[PDB]
């Protein structure tokens, strides 16, 4: 019945929140009833210039989709997946981090339901075709498709067979 | 400690015996209230109680008002001798409060007045009882029966009506039994002069006093007890009930019904979870099932009344009754559309929103869809039940939204729908996530960007692919409608596509979105510096030119677009700015000889600025 | 008394067909610094004649009349009364007119930036009045709420830091209604004040 108490122990832990960050990252991604409200904030620290706090938001994202089930994902993967596009053409670093965080996205989103998952990667592909058809940043698309399809088999058959007809 | 009467020596001995005070304090402590019974042994302050309450009563009483230094440091000993502990008998208290009560409705001087506001919340925080017996019954006494009459507080001074209530405003803010003995006088008062008067300014003064009344102490969710709002709301229900059912002067005006109808909700919020279900059942049988008012039978404002009833309610209860009234409040909406007033329409479809975010599931919803006819009130029945879909942030919302972007296509539809997409985003002044209570509705909170995520991309580019400037202009209106109710920090991604459309957002007839649009680049030029740099060329006659008066500039878009002025002339490098100097300051005089105040002094520092930069 | 007070507005005023021009000079007789000589003769008669009074008619028919005056002139042109009429000024944002408010906003706005210590000792009564002025009302424009929050910010930057402590929880919890307000700026300026309420309890 921890539901009655929600939203009154989100308040202090984020007021302690920016060597010792670990405790802080377990604690955050202890129960999906964090989810719905944890991206809300985290998102926001993603526009704050200071990498060192970026790499932390990047870790703690980590820790809350491997261990927030497939709904939560299955609900916040737009924005989520937009904020880390956004971020991927600005640019253990940041980007191998948000490499990872694509991965496990799809592995998470595969392992959950086919049909959503096949949602997602036809929506990727059909955004991120125009940058194959032309001449524009075609190593981030690369290597954001290698991150999906670096999941299991039958991702990486999948993107494999959507992608190479391209180019 | 000699009684005298000039200002200086009075002073002096207020400050020299303001540290008495603290030693008296310091020796045996303070007031509390378990040790309201125990009383000091003996000391020989007790034997100096008359001359240092007398003393202090002539300083405060009595004495030309030209000195309020005086009056405040007497106020101030005697909130200290409230604070120290077995000194003050309940008649002298009573008699201190009488004197706080006297000085703060007699005269009107800030600083009195907020020394004795804070004065009487200490003794409230310590004496509820007497506060509310002598203070609070007085103030409720001195409004009239009728408004706009002759308060004679005593022989020359009279109060205006709204000092009283902005002081019932002021205090009670944390006590408990003064606001409920407050909100109860003040409901039966305004059941009263509706009953026997026929006055609007005075009832709406009332019921939004009420309004602020719960709006102010239900956000500490601690001054209200559960079985103390029950029995609050048994008091209270049926004497608004009476004044909601009979015509009065509130229902022939939107506002006051509107306010009406959300102080029930605020009082329907406090419920323990035991009796949902009945009153639940109790409003079904009241509004639908049995008695002379029939919503789903003949059109009435006062339904929108009961969608703020619906609010209230636990979400997971059993309504076994709710394919049933959305089928027939559909029909009616449907089969009197060319007849019903807006407010009347306004009121059903917010009903209509309450029950798809509530209690039906979006199999019903989805059902009780129907594109092949484009009538308007299918329009409205269609976008408000499918907002309150997203506000649950279901999967099969994101989808429908996309057939709003393809009916947005059609000739003599697009306008109408365009203009009204706003709805999808939007207030509702009945629907947050309040702290705490968390099964009110179900809406999310990251629907707003999940929404715009999912809506930006599509538009954007049907407008980029569009020849006529109709659909065009219908896309543009669509985005920017949404754009002006999301949060402004929250559209970090599609800030590259969206600046060509940002830009072309600011000629439009709602000052919300230029305001919206303004606020937005103004985010763009802090964080981004090449995008300004390229279309400085642009920006700066459009901001010129936007500064000028307009039927559709407000002094709010004024003003942003004149800080927006001073984050392009930071950022921008010098050769560019040197480049947009004479034309800047030639257009900007008639600018502060304006009407407003506040925008004279920013364009006069926007001429500062832009002539400083020149010589540097 | 009531009428005239009302009515004393019309000293002082824009007419948009009698001012200065540059070049042409002889369209008019109008002098440049007649608003502050004008100000300068009445301020002193007015506040001699406020702290004289008894009955609250006279010394409001008083106070419209002066704030009337003021709301026209420059705020930047009354420096040597700053120390008489605050006071004066404290008494002036209970008004009817929304411009009455934002001039002595203003003027305050003005005070606090050049002087230190009137803020100091009228801080508890500055405080809770523009707490109070940023609740929607039917005077209370958008700009007097933008400029009330504006004074904030920098009542918080100027006044000592034990002071503003003493300060921090009411202003917090008060400013829950105002980010929740229909206009969009007015929200934004509330984030901004809450942010650094916020930030200045830690440090």
């Amino acid at each position: 019945n921890v539901e009655n108490f929600k939203e009154d122990l989100f308040d202090v832990l984020f007021c302690y929140f920016p060597d010792l960050k670990t405790a802080l990252r377990s604690a955050i991604t202890a129960t999906p009833l964090f989810a719905e409200d944890a991206y809300s904030n985290l998102l926001d620290k993603l526009t704050a210039s200071s990498p060192v706090v970026k790499n932390d938001t990047l870790l703690t994202l980590l820790e809350c989709v491997r261990k927030f089930g497939g709904s939560s994902i299955l609900e916040n993967w737009t924005l989520l997946w937009n904020a880390l596009k956004f971020e991927i053409m600005q640019n253990y670093t940041n980007y191998d981090a948000c490499l990872k965080i694509i991965n496990l996205m799809a592995l998470q989103l595969y392992n959950f339901d086919k049909v959503s998952f096949e949602k997602f990667f036809t929506h990727v592909l059909d955004e991120l075709k125009p940058n194959f058809k032309y001449e524009k940043d075609l190593k981030q698309t690369c290597q954001i498709l290698s991150a999906i399809g670096s999941g299991n088999v039958e991702i990486f058959n999948k993107v494999i067979s959507s992608t190479f007809p391209l180019f | 400690l000699i009684n005298t009467s000039e200002v200086a020596k009075l002073k002096l001995l207020i400050m020299n015996f303001s540290f008495f005070v603290d030693s008296y304090i310091d020796l045996f402590g303070r007031t509390s209230k378990e040790s309201l019974g125990t009383p000091v042994p003996n000391n020989k302050m007790a034997e100096y109680k008359d001359e240092i309450i007398m003393i202090l009563s002539m300083a405060l009483t009595r004495s030309s008002k030209a000195e309020v230094t005086i009056r405040t440091l007497s106020v101030i000993q005697f909130t200290k001798m409230i604070k120290m502990k077995g000194f003050l008998t309940p008649e002298e208290v009573s008699l201190i409060i009488q004197y706080f009560t006297e000085e703060i409705l007699t005269d009107n001087n800030k600083n009195i007045y907020y020394a004795c506001l804070e004065g009487l919340k200490t003794i409230s925080e310590i004496y509820e009882d007497l506060v509310f017996e002598i203070s609070l019954k007085k103030l409720l006494d001195l409004l009239p029966d009728c408004f706009e009459e002759k308060i004679r507080v005593n022989d020359e001074e009279n109060i205006h009506i709204e000092t009283i209530l902005k002081i019932i405003l002021d205090f009670t803010t944390s006590r408990h039994i003064l606001v409920k003995e407050s909100i109860t006088f003040l409901a039966t008062k305004l059941n009263r002069v509706a009953k026997i008067s026929k006055s609007r300014e005075y009832c709406f003064l009332l019921i939004s006093t009420i309004y602020s009344l719960f709006n102010n102490n239900n956000q500490n969710e601690n001054v209200l007890n559960e079985e103390d709002a029950l029995a609050l709301k048994n008091a209270i229900e049926p004497k608004l009930f009476e004044i909601i059912t009979q015509e009065s002067a509130i229902v022939s005006d939107n506002y006051n019904l509107t306010l009406l109808s959300n102080v029930l909700f605020f009082t329907n919020l406090k419920i323990p979870q035991a009796a949902h279900q009945e009153e639940l059942d109790r409003y079904n049988e009241l509004f639908i099932s049995e008695g002379k008012i029939r919503i789903l039978d003949t059109p009435n404002v006062l339904a929108i009344s009961y969608a703020k009833i619906l609010s209230a309610l636990n979400k997971n209860c059993q309504f076994p009754q709710k394919f049933t009234v959305l089928f027939g409040t559909v029909q009616l909406l449907k089969k009197h559309a060319p007849r019903m007033t807006e407010t009347e329409k306004l009121g059903y479809l917010e009903l209509l929103l309450v029950l798809s975010n509530k209690f039906v599931s979006e199999k019903d919803v989805i059902g009780l869809f129907d594109w092949k006819d484009l009538s308007v009130i299918n329009l409205e029945v269609m976008v408000w039940l499918t907002k309150g879909l997203i506000m649950q942030n279901s999967l099969e919302s994101s989808e429908i939204a996309k057939k709003f972007i393809d009916l947005l296509s059609n000739e003599e539809i697009g306008s109408l729908v365009s203009k009204l997409f706003e709805v999808f985003v939007m207030d509702i002044s009945s629907l947050k996530k309040f702290k705490g209570i968390s099964w009110n509705n179900n809406v999310k909170i990251l629907y707003k960007q999940k929404f715009f995520g999912d809506i930006f991309q599509t538009l954007v580019s049907n407008y980029k692919n569009t020849v006529d400037m109709t659909i065009k202009c219908n896309y543009l209106t669509a985005l920017s409608l949404v754009l002006k109710h999301t949060p402004s920090q929250s559209v970090g991604p599609f800030i590259n596509d969206l600046f060509p459309l940002l830009l072309q957002a600011l000629d439009m007839p709602d000052p919300e979105v230029r305001v919206s649009a303004l606020e937005t680049l103004k985010d763009t030029t802090d964080k981004h510096h090449t995008l300004i740099t390229e279309h400085v060329s642009t920006i700066v006659p459009l901001l010129l030119s936007l500064s000028l008066p307009h039927k559709y500039n407000s002094v709010s878009v004024r003003l942003i677009a004149l800080q927006l002025l001073e984050m392009i002339t930071t950022v921008v490098p010098l050769n560019y700015c040197l480049s947009y100097q004479d034309d800047v300051l030639s257009a900007l005089i008639p600018v502060l000889s304006d009407k407003k105040r506040i925008i004279r002094k920013q364009c006069v520092d926007t001429r500062q600025v832009y002539y400083e930069l020149g010589q540097i």
